[PDB]
């Protein structure tokens, strides 16, 4: 049985605040198809040759 | 069940397997569309008890 | 939408029949607890930060920027006053420092 | 007559344990978890974050907090009573 995710509690309290003492400059990717190939069919070639 | 039938359907060609692929991809879309709406977040995170 | 992460910038490069999209991405790391309060309790009168938040490391109070740790003194230049202390829930008693009181005791 | 029904990957429980994940990161981290690491912040706070994020200083949220918080709770109950009754 496939697991979600990693259990991970966040210490909620009404007067506690997490503040990041520093940072990680990623670079993601992310690829999008834009364009297919051009393909025409002649009507009459291809039923009739 | 009938296989004179089968046999006349298989002068059609591949129609069968274009079908079935079509669908095959229709399934495997709605998983992906689930995954892309709700799987977002890689940590299972709980509410405190209070 | 473009990237995980607070997004920068980006970067275009072409792909067969496509595009790659390069996210450059800011993710904040090494967090670290601080005891928090909503607003400080100075002179009968409540103070709320301006842009940032107020944090304490267990025995002072300081004002930092909510995306890194950057602590700075309470004054009156980076907090405003709004109302006195009896409304805000949870309102913590610190002292608020000026700036101009140095110049006229001079 | 061959038609066949294929399961869904993830099960309705599963669903509602990524809704249950989301719910506690939003409510416990506000925006910091869909960010990057989730970083705990009191609610009030959090709900003065937004306030400010949408042009109203945080004092007019301080001041008001059990009026907006009844709101909230009378909003999410005529939702569900408004979800029940409506076909
Ligand atoms: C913030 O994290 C960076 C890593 O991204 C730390 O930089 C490293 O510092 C150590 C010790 O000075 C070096 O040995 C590493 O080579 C550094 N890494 C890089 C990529 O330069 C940085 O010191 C951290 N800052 C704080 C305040 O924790
Ligand atoms: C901030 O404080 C909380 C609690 O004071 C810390 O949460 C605990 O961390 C320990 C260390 O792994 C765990 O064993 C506990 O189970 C955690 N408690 C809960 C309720 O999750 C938290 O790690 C602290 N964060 C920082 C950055 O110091
Ligand atoms: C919280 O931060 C303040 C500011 O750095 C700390 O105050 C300094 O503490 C050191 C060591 O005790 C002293 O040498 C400095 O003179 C203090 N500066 C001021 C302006 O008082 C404070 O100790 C920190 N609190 C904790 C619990 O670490
Ligand atoms: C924060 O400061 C205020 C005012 O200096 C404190 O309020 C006083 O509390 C004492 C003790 O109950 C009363 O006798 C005074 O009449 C109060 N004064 C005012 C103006 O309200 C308050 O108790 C302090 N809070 C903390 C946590 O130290
Ligand atoms: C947080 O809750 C405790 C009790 O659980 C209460 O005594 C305290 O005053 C609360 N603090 C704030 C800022 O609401």
């Amino acid at each position: 049985t496939m697991s979600l995710g990693a259990e991970n509690s966040v210490a909620y309290s009404n007067n506690s605040i997490a503040i990041p003492t520093n940072f990680t400059i990623s670079v993601t990717t992310e690829i999008l198809p834009v364009s297919m190939t051009k393909t025409s069919v002649d009507c009459t070639m291809y039923i009739c040759g | 069940d009938s296989t004179e039938c089968s046999n006349l359907l298989l002068q059609y060609g591949s129609f069968c397997t274009q079908l079935n692929r079509a669908l095959t991809g229709i399934a495997v879309e709605q998983d992906k569309n689930t995954q892309e709406v709700f799987a977002q977040v890689k940590q299972i995170y709980k509410t405190p008890p209070i | 939408f473009c990237g995980k992460g607070y997004h920068l910038m980006s970067f275009p490069q072409s792909a067969p029949h496509g595009v790659v999209f390069l996210h450059v991405t800011y993710v904040p790391a090494q967090e670290k607890n601080f005891t928090t309060a909503p607003a400080i309790c100075h002179d009968g009168k409540a103070h709320f930060p301006r842009e940032g938040v107020f944090v304490s490391n267990g025995t002072h109070w300081f004002v930092t920027q909510r995306n890194f740790y950057e602590p700075q003194i309470i004054t009156t230049d980076n907090t405003f006053v709004s109302g006195n202390c009896d409304v805000v829930i949870g309102i913590v008693n610190n002292t608020v420092y000026d700036p101009l009181q140095p110049e006229l005791d001079s | 007559n061959g038609l066949t029904v294929l399961p869904p990957l993830l099960t309705d429980e599963m669903i509602a344990q990524y809704t249950s994940a989301l719910l506690a990161g939003t409510i416990t981290s506000g925006w910091t978890f869909g960010a990057g690491p989730a970083l705990q912040i009191p609610f009030p706070m959090q709900m003065a974050y937004r306030f400010n994020g949408i042009g109203v200083t945080q004092n007019v949220l301080y001041e008001n907090q059990k009026l907006i918080a009844n709101q909230f709770n009378s909003a999410i109950g005529k939702i569900q009573d408004s979800l029940s009754s409506t076909p």
